[PDB]
C-alpha cells in the first residue's frame, strides 16, 4: 500500500538529446512501457484484494 | 506409516521436525503437504524458438 | 513404520 | 551466423507450402510446447484416427483485412477460421472429434517512414463478452463463429436494446480485451508485436491446448487470435494511411476420431 | 528439485563495464521478456539472499477456505399456500466473487475439494416460545438423482447420495471431494457451445448458451432442518466454504478487471472504467 | 552450553585476608559493575548451591497470555439510523498496559504470536425472548485488504484473509502467527519519523508523527456475529489474549515509571511523581 | 518423529522423561520447549575495552 | 497534554546544538499554534522511566576528582541492517549532572563540556540527488 | 561476432549508471592508458587517500548545447566541468589534492538525411588564448573556469579594448584551436569524429595525465574537451537546422588527499 | 523415529 516508511522512490523518463526525424516522416510517436519482476523478487502474507468486489 | 518431515524454522527460541499420519484411504481426504516445487518462468517469459542470450542483440 | 523427508 | 543466418530471416515449409520472411522478430512457440499427435497413454476415443498429414497441415491464407487510423482491432477463433479451408475443413466436419496445433503467421509490411505496432495474441479459450445487459451468455453460434472473416474489437461498449429480436452477438471492447480483463496484461498469453520499424510479421506456433485430449471442433474453439493496434498507424503526414494485414495459418499434427456423415451447420 | 521454500539467488558483486555486451538493449516484439538482474545495468555488492517464494506457490496462494454460497432454510409448519423451507443450491464457485477471481488467473485446474459448512440460527418472531436443538441434513444430489420437492419426501432417505447430518452448535461440518471432473482438468473458460446448430434443424432446436458445457456441471446441495416444526419460527443459514487442496493450474490469464456480470465473461454498461485519473508527469 | 535451569555457582569457603588485593575498592566511572561475590569481602563457608534462574529466562518471563483488547459486537436489527454492530480493532499491544510494560524492558524483539480469544455474551433487555447459539467470525485484515463497512458485506467471504469461525460456549479460540515483522526485529521504540520534511515541499506535506513507522503496522481484526438478528438483543465481547512464544530480545531499558499516555513515550502532567516519602535515616 | 526430553524433577513421590510430537508444518505452531540457554552478563556489566581484574585497582 | 507523538521533525532534530533536559514538566497550552517540541524531564530520563536506571544503557561517569572524559564506542544498532539516516536516529547521547557542579565557595562556577564524535565503518546505499530537509 | 556483437553497439556501466549506444565508431583509450589509482612507487602525499569509488565514479550529464549552421565550437575543462557534480564535486572541494581519470561520452544523433561532422578532441593541458593585445596571461579564474556550461570558439579574434575594466576572458579562435596552433593538427591529440552518416557518439577514456602524481584540482585543469564542426551541419534544404549535443562524463579511479574544510571559490 | 535430549 502507499506507505511513507516503506516508500520506493521515483521512476522518470527524460529526453537526453531529442527525437530527430527527416522530412516526409511523422514528428510524433509513441513509446510503450513494460514492467516485470526479477528472479530475486518475492511476496508474502496472503490477503484479499481491493481490485474486485461484490456489492449485494 | 508415519511421515516425518522438517519444518523451515523461522523465529528461534538441529532440525525441528513434524509428524504426519494419514487416517483415510482416499488421498482426497489428506491435508496438503505444502512440499511443493518451483520451475523456471521460461515457457511464459522466453517462449521463443531460438534461445535468447541476454548480452547479445535480441535481433540479429 | 516411518518415512523421513 | 558467419554464413549469413539471421533471426530476422526465416523460411517455413509445411506440405506444398512455403513462407519466407526477411523481417521477423524470431518466432514463438506457445508455452514452449511444439505440436504433437495424441499419445497412447493420453488417448481416449478408441477407433483408428484419421491423420490427413500434408492434405491438411499446410498454409491456408485468410481474407486480407485493412489497418487504418480508425482500426480498433480484429479477432479470429481456431479451428473456426479454418472451417472452410480445403481438406482440413472437410476432415473437421466429417468427424465428431478432432484436435490440431497451428503455425500462425501474421503479415503486415509498410516502409521506414511508417509507424505503428500490432499486438498479436494467441489466447487459449478466448471467451468473448456479449452485447446484452439484460441477458448473459447469449451470443449465438452463428455470431460466435464468423469463419475466416473474423470479427472486430470496438472502443465502446454499446448494449443491444432490441429485446424483441436481440442481435446476439459479441461486443468486445479493446482495452478490456473483449473479456473484462485489461489489455496491458494480454502479454501473459503467447504473443509477438509487429512494430513496423522492427518487423513485418508475427509467427506463433500453437500446441493443441484443452482440458481434454480431443474434443468437438465444431462445438468448441481451442484458441483465439486477437490482433490489436498497441500504437496506431501513422505515415508521413497522411490523414488516412492504410496498410493491409494478412493471416496465413497452418494446422499441425491434426487427427480426427468418430467418422460419420458430414456436419452441415447453421452458419447464418 | 528446486522447492517453493528454497531461497532465491544471491546477488553477485559486479564492477564497471565497457563492452559490446548489451543486456540493456532488447526487443519486446519477439514476445520475450528480457531476463535482467541488477548486476546487468548497475554496480552490485554480494548479497546472500534468504528470501523465498514459499507463500506464492499455487498451493499456498489457494490454501484458504472461501465463502461460495449462503443457503436459507427454516423450520416452520407447512400450510396450504406455503411449505416448510428447504434449500437447493447448484454447486459453483461463481455465485460469489473472490475465489472466482483467484481461480480465473488460470484457464484450467485440478484439485481436491474441501467443503466446510458454518451453520447459524435465529428466532424470527417475538414469542418467547422456544425451540430445541436442530439437526440439519446436507444432501449432495449428483446430476441425475431425484431432487427433493418437499422437506420430508422420499429422496431424503439417501441410500446412495452422500449426506451430512450436522448437529447445531457443534464444530462446523467438513467433507472432502476428489477431483471429480469429466475432463482431465476443470475448465475455468470454455470458448464454445454444448450443441451444434444444424441447418436441417430449427434454430430453437440447435440452440444453446455461449460458453456453457454440461448444464448441471456438478449437481446440487439440498439442505433441510430434520426436526419437526416448533410453535415458534427459527430461520437458519448454511454458509458454504470451499478450499481447493492438492491443486494444479494451467495457462495464466489477466485477472478480472471490471465487475462480474453473470457466470460468463460478460460485462455491464457503467462498470467499465476501473482506472482512476492520474497525470503522466505526476508522481 | 549453560542452560537456564542449571544451578548457580557454589559458594566456596574462604578465610581471613591481609593483602594488596583490593576487590572492594573500585571505580563506577568506567561504566562497569564490580563483579563481587560474598567471599570477596567476608569469610564464607562452602555451600552447594541448588537454585537456578529457570523462571527468569526471557521465554519464561514472557510465557503467559495477556489481555490486549476487548472488542464489542452485537446481534441487533440494522435500522436506518443505526446498523448491526460489528467490531474493528487495529492490532497492537499498546491499548492495555501490563504486557506493554514487560515488552518495553527491551528495545527490540522477535517472537511467534499466540492469540487466544475468550468470548462472552449477554442479554441487554428485559424481554424474556430468547436467542440461539451464536457463531462469531474473527477476520484478520492485513494492511491493504478491504475493511468491512457492514456486518454482512462482501469482505466477510474471506477468500484470502485468515478467518476464525468461533462457536459460542466451546473452548476459547486459538491461532498462532509467525514472526511477521518487515524488519529483522520488532522495534518497541523507533526514534524517528516515517517522512523527511523537504524545504521545497509544504510543512503539511512533509509532516508525520514522531516515533511512528508504518501507519498500519499489523492490520486489523474485524469481528461479527454471523447469525441473523433475534427479536431480543444480545451483546458480546471478544477478549483477545496475546502470548509471545519463541522469543528473543535485545538492548535492555529502564521500565516505564510513570503512567502510559498514548502509544508513544509521552507523559501527562499530574502523573510524574512515582516515588513516595521516606526519610534518609529511617529504616 | 517423537522428541523425548527429561523433566527437572522437583518434589519426588532415575530420569523422568516427557514426550513431544509436532503436529504442524509451521514452527510457529509449536509449543515453547523451555530448553533455553544462559549467558554471561558482561556485555552489560563489564562493557569496558580493557578486561577488569577484580582484585586489581580498577584505575591504574 | 492534549496530543501525543506530535514533536515536529525540526524540534526532534536540533543538529549539533542538541537539546536540554528540564527539572519540570511544563505542558504547551497554545492550541492554535503548538510548540511541537520535546519536554524531557531529567529524573524521568526524558522518556517516562527513572534516571537511576539509565545505567543499564552503555555509559561512563565524568566524576571530576577521578576523570576528565568519557569514551563510548558505539556499534550500529537497529532492527534493520541499514536505514534512512535522515528519517531515523539510531542512538541518543544523554548527559546529566548526577552530582552538581561545585567549586571552592563560588556561587556561580562554570566549566565547559565538549563533544567530539567520529563515525566508524559507515556505508551508504541508494545514491540520488541530495536531500534538502526542512530544518527550521 | 556470429552471436551479434558489434563495434557500433556498446554498453558502458559505471556506478548506478549505464549508457547504451547503437551507432558508435568503436571507443578510444587516450595514449593506450586505462585509468588507474596512484601506485605506492609513484605516491607523494603520505596521508590515507579518500577514494569515493561509485559515489563519484559514475556518469554525470552536463547541460545540453545546440549545434546549428552558425556554431563555431564548444570547449570544457576537466575537472572544472564536473565541480558541481554530486559527491565528485564535494570530494573535490573538501581536499587540497585530487586526481582522476574520465570516460567522456559525447552524444549527437540526427537522421540519414542530415549531414555534418564534429571533431571531438581531448587535450592534456588545454591552455587557451586571452582576449587582450595589451596584456598576456590575464584571463581571470572565473572566466577560465565556466563550470558545466563550458565556453565556445569563435571564427574571429576580437581584442578587448576596455583598459579600464578589462573583460579578462579567453578569445579562442577555432582554426587556431584557441591556442595559436592549426586545428587540422588537433588529431594528434586523442580524438573521435561524430560524422552523422556514420556514428551518433564519441567515447574517450582518459587517464589522469599531469607532470605530477596528484595536484590541486581547484587550481589546475588536466584535460580540455574541445568540440568543433569539421564539416557544418546541414539538413534537407532547411536554412536553419538544429540538433542537440549532450555531454555525459564519468570520473574514474579518483582519489583525494589533504582533507580540511571545504573550498568556497570566487566563481563570478 | 525418536530424538532424545
Ligand atoms: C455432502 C457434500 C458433498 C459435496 C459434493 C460436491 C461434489 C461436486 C464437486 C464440484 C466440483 C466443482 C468444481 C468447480 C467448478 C468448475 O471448475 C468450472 N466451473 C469448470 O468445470
Ligand atoms: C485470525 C487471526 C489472525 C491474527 C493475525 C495477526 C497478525 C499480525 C501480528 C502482529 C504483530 C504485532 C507485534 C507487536 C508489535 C510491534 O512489536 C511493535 N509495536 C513494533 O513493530
Ligand atoms: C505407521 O503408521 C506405523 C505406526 C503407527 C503409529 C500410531 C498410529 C496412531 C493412530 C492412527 C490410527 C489410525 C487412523 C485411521
Ligand atoms: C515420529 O513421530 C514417528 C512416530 C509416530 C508416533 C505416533 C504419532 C502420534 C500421532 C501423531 C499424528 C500426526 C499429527 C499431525
Amino acid at each position: 500500500i502507499d506507505d511513507s516508511f516503506t516508500e520506493g522512490g521515483y521512476i522518470s523518463v527524460f529526453y537526453q538529446t531529442r527525437i530527430v526525424v527527416p522530412l516526409s516522416t511523422p514528428r510524433e510517436m509513441d513509446i510503450l512501457g513494460f514492467v516485470s519482476a526479477c528472479n530475486d523478487f518475492s511476496v508474502r502474507l496472503l490477503r484479499d484484494t481491493t481490485h474486485i468486489e461484490q456489492k449485494a | 506409516g508415519a511421515q516425518v518431515s522438517s519444518q523451515k524454522v523461522g523465529a528461534h527460541e538441529s532440525t525441528i521436525n513434524y509428524t504426519t499420519i494419514n487416517y483415510y484411504r482416499d488421498s482426497a481426504s489428506n491435508a496438503a503437504s505444502k512440499q511443493d516445487f518451483s520451475q523456471d518462468p521460461s515457457k511464459f517469459t522466453e517462449p521463443i524458438k531460438d534461445v535468447l542470450i541476454k548480452t547479445a542483440p535480441m535481433l540479429n | 513404520g516411518s518415512s523421513s523427508t | 551466423e558467419a554464413c549469413g543466418y539471421s533471426d530476422r530471416v526465416l523460411q517455413l515449409t509445411l506440405g506444398n507450402s512455403t513462407i519466407t520472411t526477411q523481417e521477423a522478430a524470431n518466432s514463438v512457440v506457445a508455452y514452449g510446447r511444439w505440436p504433437e499427435y495424441l499419445r497412447d497413454s493420453e488417448a481416449n476415443p478408441v477407433d483408428q484416427p484419421t491423420e490427413p498429414d500434408v492434405a491438411a497441415c499446410r498454409f491456408y491464407t485468410l481474407d486480407t483485412v485493412s489497418w487504418t487510423k480508425e482500426s480498433r482491432g480484429w479477432w479470429w477463433k481456431l479451428p473456426d477460421a479454418l472451417r472452410d479451408m480445403g481438406l482440413f475443413g472437410q476432415n473437421m466436419y466429417y468427424h465428431y472429434l478432432g484436435r490440431s496445433g497451428y503455425t500462425v503467421h501474421v503479415q503486415c509490411n509498410a516502409s521506414k517512414f511508417h509507424q505503428g505496432a500490432l499486438g498479436v495474441f494467441a489466447v487459449p479459450e478466448m471467451c468473448l463478452a456479449g452485447d446484452s445487459n439484460t441477458t448473459t451468455m447469449h451470443t449465438s453460434y452463428q455470431n460466435a463463429n464468423p469463419g475466416e472473416k473474423g470479427g472486430t474489437f470496438t472502443g465502446t461498449f454499446t448494449p443491444d436494446n432490441n429485446q424483441t429480436s436481440p442481435a446476439r452477438r459479441f461486443c468486445p471492447v479493446d482495452y478490456l480485451l473483449g473479456n473484462g480483463t485489461l489489455l496491458g496484461n494480454a502479454f501473459v498469453f503467447p504473443h509477438q508485436i509487429i512494430n513496423l520499424r522492427t518487423n513485418n510479421c508475427a509467427t506463433l506456433v500453437l500446441p493443441y491446448v484443452n482440458s481434454l485430449s480431443i474434443d468437438s471442433m465444431v462445438k468448441h474453439n481451442n484458441w483465439g487470435i486477437a490482433i490489436l493496434p498497441l500504437a496506431p498507424l501513422n505515415f508521413a503526414s497522411e490523414s488516412s494511411p492504410e496498410i493491409p494485414i494478412t493471416l496465413t495459418i497452418a494446422p499441425m499434427c491434426c487427427e480426427f476420431n468418430g467418422l460419420r456423415n458430414i456436419t452441415l451447420p447453421r452458419l447464418q | 528439485a528446486a522447492t517453493s521454500r528454497d531461497a532465491l539467488p544471491n546477488t553477485e558483486a559486479s564492477g564497471p563495464t565497457h563492452s559490446k555486451e548489451i543486456p540493456a538493449l532488447t526487443a519486446v516484439e519477439t514476445g520475450a521478456t528480457n531476463p535482467l538482474v541488477p548486476s546487468d545495468t548497475v554496480q552490485t555488492r554480494h548479497v546472500v539472499q534468504h528470501r523465498s517464494r514459499s507463500e506464492s506457490s499455487i498451493e499456498s496462494f489457494f490454501a484458504r477456505g472461501a465463502c461460495v454460497t449462503i443457503m436459507t432454510v427454516d423450520n416452520s409448519a407447512s400450510t396450504t399456500n406455503k411449505d416448510k423451507l428447504f434449500a437447493v443450491w447448484k454447486i459453483t464457485y461463481k455465485d460469489t466473487v473472490q475465489l472466482r477471481r483467484k481461480l480465473e488467473f488460470f484457464t484450467y485446474s485440478r484439485f481436491d475439494m474441501e467443503l466446510t459448512f458454518v451453520v447459524t440460527a435465529n428466532f424470527t418472531e417475538t414469542n418467547n416460545g422456544h425451540a430445541l436443538n436442530q439437526v440439519y441434513q446436507i444432501m449432495y444430489i449428483p446430476p441425475g438423482a431425484p431432487v427433493p420437492e418437499k422437506w420430508d419426501d422420499y429422496t431424503w432417505q439417501t441410500s446412495s447420495n452422500p449426506s451430512i447430518f450436522y448437529t447445531y452448535g457443534t464444530a462446523p461440518a467438513r467433507i472432502s471431494v476428489p477431483y471429480v471432473g469429466i475432463s482431465n482438468a476443470y475448465s475455468h473458460f470454455y470458448d464454445g457451445f454444448s450443441k451444434v446448430p444444424l441447418k436441417d434443424q430449427s434454430a430453437a432446436l440447435g440452440d444453446s448458451l455461449y460458453g456453457a458445457a454440461s448444464l448441471n456441471d456438478f449437481g446440487i446441495l439440498a439442505v433441510r432442518v430434520v426436526n419437526d416444526h416448533n410453535p415458534t419460527k427459527v430461520t437458519s443459514k448454511i454458509r458454504v466454504y470451499l478450499k481447493p487442496k492438492h491443486i494444479r493450474v494451467w495457462c495464466p490469464r489477466p485477472p478480472r478487471a471490471v465487475a462480474y456480470y453473470g457466470p460468463g465473461v460478460d460485462y455491464k454498461d457503467g462498470t467499465l472504467t476501473p482506472l482512476s485519473t492520474k497525470d503522466l508527469t505526476t508522481y
